[PDB]
């Protein structure tokens, strides 16, 4: 056995302890201020006027802008084909219920929040019909959570959870004001902030493994707990960026003007008011100043600092932003042009959306055990042997040109005398799954005339 | 800091030369060192808290008894001994341009070195009691029987050595040699001149170097095994228990505070505000011997055995001493010493004033005698702690 | 033959020390602090803002994102054996345990550790099951393991495993929470800790051989054990770019701007304060400084460095870097031009392309080799001889150009009429073998109405 109490002050303090590494990571999508930032040549009352840089945040967006199910799809169990079987098929459930959670909303925050952080969690629980009354009861709740808020222990011999945390505080911040603990068999929860504790509201549930899944960002099977996507390489250029920038920026303020001189020429010849040090001067223009001279006295001036300067090493730090990040180089606007022909784009997109299909391909395996979990959670007994083999299948991650698509599948097709069916046609197109399943009821609607 | 300090290891002149390519593998490496205490002791599992080993000790009876004779009534008796594990540690500390170098394999050797190190710290403790920690309940140097062995190796084990060993009731279950011993295990001819331990045409090793068997018992070679006149071990290597808490626990930091002097007069340096970079390791070990005079020392030509007897402070009463077989007259618990030596040669051995040696002062009498010398204390009046054990070789 | 609970022993020390070689390679793929990267101009105090290039990073992963399996060949005396679904063809029994370990997951992962580390190890066993709850159990487990986590003896005189050790560290990283010894008929774990907190459990299997694959990234012949994708030229130009940036960072930090003097004035004549050598200069616009400058004085200043002076040998260094790893410039480069056609993607990949069908070659060796002795794991009788003449199938490496490939597969087809038969016009589009059957179905449904 192991006691719940002893395991809920366990878990808190290896969640709570674990806040302190990610807060780093999160100050460079957030744009906190970094001491490193901050540019050494700025005067230290000036040091306040901070430049912030937006590396991170443009990187993590631009993949989790491009990243969507179309669906899933399952092995035939026996015969030919589950897919013109619509909603009897076990592909369609799994669909159902990723609708019904809105999860075509909220896994996009999952996705986001694991490429910061570098993990994710997704929890499975039956909904409590005393409670969040805007759900179907029927469908298994699904919620998605960040590491800021649930913490879970993976076993590293096997590679299951052992047992889980997801603690939430009070609106300002300040405060733990409750708590939930999942095992293997149960899960509890605490309702009341941590000196003010009351007895748990306790579930059993029969799943025989904790009812939560990982989503991690990794690269190596040697990442063994996940990673952040905003990679050191391209932490150390963010903060760079920003040196030169307040560098820059300070030097607009102080030298990007000449300073003007005059030696020689005594102060109460001048006539400069002796209390204050200076006088004034109407200096409009075609004024010449005629001074009494003398002595050697004449004007010389300090001359201005070239802006130039700086900014020669701004353009190379972008055109290293853009190779370490593998964006396009108009994401960074530091193209010679931009693309001018159907393909000529798909060059330029090529080293980002290569990415982006693996973070689809890694994520796809939590969410290929999540639906596993969660039809286990709804049926009870054995999963059917096929789910075990289901994939998740993704939008191309690719900007869509749909003009291009047209007369290539056209030219394929040949109104059925082609090289190719009607139906892969409609996946080449791009058409998703849930379209091509009513656009095949509209067809039928047609050939009804001819 | 400076390069070769005798703490940190900093690109130091060690290392000369090890970035260029013509450095060879070493040719002349030797075999790391095992402990022979893991090999030959049963690994008794334990905890952090050690354990409690019971022990019957009731002399339980029945007796003859005639018709309606009313029978006699008996109970039985029990008792317990304590084993804790003692603990072991060192740290090793390297400049971070070393371990990102990482020169002749430096940190992957030490790692292997410091492992040695804590076995063989380990085996050192159990045999002879070099630097033993208080945990550890004996170790095998401070049995009574000793036995030569140089002049025919048969004749020394399976005869005299065995005589010493059953004669107090003990079994032979196994032998410990040092490697040094091969040349008396070679010759120790029969009276033609063959040797006894070989075949006929002298091609292959004498069988205990086999890991063979004297007689019926299996033997164990090592060549770390001997200190002093002490070559090796017989026994019943059943009588002695060991467990370790947990694996070699290396870890690494860079953050903490070391301190290069002792507690009283520290030198503490950060390890961050100079950039190294240490590893520390610790393991833990618990060891008992149910009884140490289960042994018989081994050894390579007749020597002394030396003692110190404790008298606990006794106020008053009569001791007797006990030497092989033999027993002494009566003596007094403040006598002189040259009052116990002529005590020790009227015992009626074949020791002579030529042999005994004593030095002392009404308690902690040492005394060097060529062998098996006990107590006894039933006569003693006070001071139940008095007590008599072997002290050193020499 | 050695007693097993010594021979982990010997395996355990050998795996200890293989690690701080193969951390020599870690340090270029995450940019960890090297001590050569560190640029010798800036004073001790600045040291501390390490630069960071990506250059091994942007290589290593952009040769494993091109990899991708799609099913596998093998041949037989019928000259075909029909494409049948899930098992007849035996490669579809092949490509069904592809699935039911998500091994389409695990080798993404897996080639890049045995890119960036040299090798990487694919683990065959018989599943638990009372460990394994989400697997089906009939199924071999076919698993890869990081050279972080397995070692294996090779014998020289055959390239065989003699034994492999798996020892998983804890979550600290420190102690040995398990050791899983594999000998040529029996796989052997210890479970708590180092096996002095269990008893070994056992497995006899049915094999000659080791139950464990190298997956080796080998040049050529010479390399006997494989070795690191992140090459000695990679490693030089990344270092020496390293330090290039890190002076240019110190630059700007310190001198992109002019230093200001005066001489001919003492502090006094200044009215600077003698405690503090300074005085509130009034810093406005268009101010003019005057000054008795007693001695005959005069106004000078050190000159701005000019950043374009270090910028320019950046040039060189991205340019070497692209040369050297055979990226296509566009991925390092910004000012290097984006290719307007389909054609001249084809020439700017074709340096890349090719050295990922190496990759394709190499690796395909191991997975070939590893589903072999899973055959024998799970079927016990000796392999049908047409397995040894088996092949793996791979992803064209190279960009999706689809517009360009249907007018030609069109024109190659011509409606039956055409040179190639249907079959080839679907391969030379790319469709993968699982698609094929899917064609299959699709093309039956539509010639049934015709």
């Amino acid at each position: 056995s192991i006691d719940p109490e002893k395991l809920r002050d366990q878990l808190l303090d290896a969640f709570e302890n674990k806040q302190n590494e990610l807060k780093s990571s999160k100050a460079y999508y957030d744009a906190e201020r970094r001491p490193d930032a901050i540019g050494l040549a700025v005067p230290l009352d000036m040091r306040k006027y901070l430049a912030h840089v937006g590396y991170p945040r443009t990187y993590v967006d631009a993949i989790a802008e491009r990243q969507e199910l179309e669906g899933f799809r399952i092995p035939s169990a026996n015969g030919e084909e589950p897919e013109s079987g619509g909603e009897n098929d076990p592909a369609s459930e799994l669909w159902d219920w990723w609708q019904a959670n809105n999860l075509d909303i909220e896994a996009t925050l999952g996705h986001t929040d694991a490429l910061i952080y570098g993990t994710a969690y997704i929890t499975i629980s039956m909904p409590d019909p005393e409670v969040d009354f805007d759900v179907d009861p029927e469908v298994p709740l699904i919620r998605v959570e960040p590491p800021t808020a649930l913490y879970a222990e993976v076993d590293p011999r096997t590679r299951k959870v052992l047992y889980a945390i997801r603690a939430i505080y009070g609106a300002d911040g300040n405060e733990i004001v409750s708590a939930t603990l999942y095992l293997p068999d149960t899960t509890m929860t605490w309702l009341r902030a941590e000196g003010e504790w009351e007895a748990p509201t306790s579930t059993p549930h029969g799943l025989e493994m904790v009812p939560v899944i990982p989503i991690s960002n990794r690269t190596r099977l040697s990442d063994l707990y996940g990673t952040s996507e905003i990679s050191p390489e391209l932490r150390s250029v963010t903060d760079a960026a920003a040196q030169i920038l307040m560098n820059m920026q300070g030097t607009a303020n102080l030298m990007a003007i000449p300073q003007r001189l005059i030696f020689g020429a005594k102060p109460e010849e001048l006539g400069i008011n002796a209390e204050t040090g200076q006088r004034m001067f109407d200096a409009y223009m075609a004024r010449i100043l005629a001074f009494e001279g003398g002595e050697g006295a004449h004007a010389e001036q300090f001359s201005a600092a070239e802006l130039r300067n700086f900014v020669d090493a701004l353009d190379a730090l972008d055109r290293k932003a853009a190779s370490y990040s593998g964006l396009p180089p108009q994401y960074l606007s530091s193209s010679s042009d931009n693309p001018a022909s159907a393909e000529a784009i798909k060059a330029a997109e090529s080293r980002l959306v290569k990415k982006v299909e693996r973070k689809n391909k890694i994520f796809g395996g939590a969410w290929e055990q999540a639906m596993r979990l969660a039809y286990k959670m709804v049926k009870g007994g054995d999963i059917p042997t096929e789910y075990y083999r289901m994939e998740t299948v993704w939008r191309d991650p690719s900007t869509p040109t749909y003009a291009a698509k047209a007369d290539a599948a056209a030219k394929l097709f040949a109104n059925g005398a082609g090289l190719i069916p009607r139906e892969r046609g409609w996946v080449d197109m791009g058409y998703t799954i849930v379209e091509r399943e009513q656009m095949r009821q509209w067809l039928e609607q047609d050939q009804k005339q001819g | 800091s400076a390069d070769h300090s005798q703490i940190a290891q900093t690109k130091d002149t060690m290392f000369t030369g090890y970035l260029d390519p013509v450095q060879a593998k070493d040719y002349f490496a030797e075999a790391e060192k095992t402990s022979i205490v893991q090999r030959v002791a049963q690994k008794i599992p334990m905890g952090a808290t050690g354990i409690v080993i019971p022990h019957w000790t009731g002399d339980v009876s029945a007796q003859w008894i005639g018709e309606g004779d009313m029978k006699p009534i008996t109970k039985g008796n029990m008792t317990k001994r304590d084993v804790h594990p003692a603990k072991i540690a060192t740290i090793f500390v390297a400049s971070a341009e070393t371990v990102r170098a990482n020169p002749a394999n430096y940190l992957g050797t030490m790692r292997t070195k410091v492992a040695t190190a804590i076995a063989m710290a380990f085996d050192n403790a159990a045999l002879h009691g070099t630097n033993a920690p208080s945990a550890f309940q004996g170790y095998l140097d401070q049995s009574n029987k000793t036995q030569s062995i140089s002049p025919n190796a048969y004749q020394g084990l399976g005869v005299s050595g065995l005589t010493k060993l059953v004669t107090d009731g003990k079994k032979w279950t196994h032998t410990l040699l040092d490697d040094t011993v091969e040349p008396v295990l070679n010759g120790s001819v029969d009276a033609n001149g063959r040797p006894l331990f070989v075949e006929s045409t002298y091609e292959s090793l004498t069988t205990p170097f086999r890991e063979g068997r004297i007689l019926g018992r299996p033997t164990i070679l090592s060549d770390h095994v001997a200190e002093g006149d002490v070559v090796g071990y017989a026994g019943d290597f059943s009588q002695i228990i060991w467990g370790q808490v947990g694996g070699l626990s290396f870890d690494v930091t860079d953050q903490a505070t070391l301190n290069l002097g002792s507690q009283e007069s520290p030198n503490f340096v950060s390890l961050w505000q100079h950039n190294l970079v240490a590893v520390r390791v610790e393991a833990e070990y618990g060891l008992l011997i149910n009884d140490v005079n289960a042994f018989v020392k081994l050894t390579f030509d007749p020597v002394l055995t030396t003692y110190a007897l404790d008298l606990d402070g006794a106020s008053a009463g009569n001791f007797t001493l006990s030497l092989d077989g033999k027993t002494s007259a009566n003596i007094a618990y403040n006598a002189s010493t040259a009052t116990v030596k002529s005590a020790i040669v009227a015992i009626d051995d074949g020791v002579s004033a030529d042999d005994v040696t004593v030095t002392g002062s009404a308690g902690d009498y040492t005394i060097t005698v060529p062998g098996t010398l006990t107590a006894d204390f039933s006569g003693l009046t006070d001071g139940e702690g008095a007590s008599i054990s072997v002290v050193s070789v020499g």
